[PDB]
């Protein structure tokens, strides 16, 4: 039903199994129902859950999608975290 | 229509949508389904402000609008140890890096 | 092969920018090569002359960032039974979407001064370019 993403810095991101298997990495991480990133920081995997919470909801849908945001100061590292997941 | 949230404990984060006709108990109850404590022993916030269990999520202010899938609106959570409740405690998310020279 | 199809049929047409981007809009003449038209701002349309069996693709006018017209990639005006073309944002991929804020900031010189993955370089100097895009067959 759920799974637990671990940040770098200990936040823990529970989110739906759904969601996260998303990431062909995630699917791999976890096959366990958590998964701890010692890399990914909580400012930037907090987006990343997110960004598969808005995939899901505007993924076809003929209405009109927003523009998905991203700060200049996370950018980078949201780069590198989607980059290395594969999102 | 759906309303999407973050509910906060401390170190710990949910993402979850809910109907913006559900009501604040009924949010308890799947907080109960994923960390296993029951509704009696949570309290649930809207910033500092207690929500109580029977009023609708919009009545409480999140709405489709905005509690948005990429911005989702958060929901403040405490638990009761046994005796009294915890005060309402949400650690914040790291700070970024400052800008690289180059942006 | 991606060609516009020379029908001489009239076919009337509304570009409907639903998107936050200002659309550059482009005609693949009748020997495939792209033609710019008109951009449109932000939530605005405009009605175009077109015929039946041409083909039109539309891109973010400043960073050619591919969008969608009818939740697809090309547009074909088709008998007037005027067409709607409604323009909108894909889903973008986290890692494209991430790309594209990092090329609003950092000037093409300066991507190998970022601290990332050599890879990383690759994907932001390699660009959205409909030059490309065309190419699939
Ligand atoms: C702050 O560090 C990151 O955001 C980060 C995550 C990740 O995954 C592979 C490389 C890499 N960097």
């Amino acid at each position: 039903m759920y799974v637990k993403l671990i940040s770098s810095d200990g936040h823990e991101f529970i989110v739906k199994r759904e969601h996260a298997l998303t990431s062909g990495t995630i699917k791999a991480m976890l096959s366990t129902n958590e998964v701890n990133f010692r890399e990914i920081p909580s400012h930037v995997l907090s987006k990343v859950c997110m960004y598969f919470t808005y995939k899901v909801r505007y993924t076809n849908s003929s209405t009109e999608i927003p523009e998905f945001p991203i700060a200049p100061e996370i950018a980078l590292e949201l780069l590198m975290a989607a980059n290395f997941l594969d999102c | 229509m759906d309303v999407f949230l973050m509910i906060r404990r401390h170190k710990t984060t949910i993402f979850t949508d809910a109907k913006e006709s559900s009501t604040v108990f009924e949010l308890k109850r799947i907080v109960e389904g994923i960390l296993k404590r029951p509704p009696d022993e949570q309290r649930l916030y809207k910033d500092d402000q207690l929500l109580d269990d029977g009023k609708t999520l919009g009545e409480c202010g999140f709405t489709s609008q905005t509690a948005r899938p990429q911005a989702p609106a958060t929901v403040g959570l405490a638990f009761r140890a046994d005796d009294t409740f915890e005060a309402l405690c949400i650690e914040p998310f790291s700070s970024p890096p400052e800008l690289p020279d180059v942006m | 092969v991606l060609r516009s199809v020379n029908s001489r049929e009239p076919s009337q047409v509304i570009f409907c920018n639903r998107s936050p981007r200002v659309v550059l809009p482009v005609w693949l003449n009748f020997d495939g090569e792209p033609q710019p038209y008109p951009t449109l701002p932000p939530g605005t349309g405009r009605r175009i002359h077109s015929y039946r069996g041409h083909l039109w693709l539309f891109r973010d006018a400043g960073t050619h960032d591919g969008l969608l017209v009818n939740q697809t990639e090309l547009f074909v005006p088709s008998l007037n039974v005027p067409i709607f073309a409604n323009i909108t944002l894909p889903v973008y991929t986290l890692k494209e979407r991430c790309l594209q804020v990092v090329r609003s900031l950092v000037k093409p010189e300066n991507y190998r001064r970022l601290d990332i993955v050599r890879s990383l370089y690759e994907d932001l100097e390699d660009h959205p370019n409909v030059q490309k895009d065309l190419e699939r067959l």
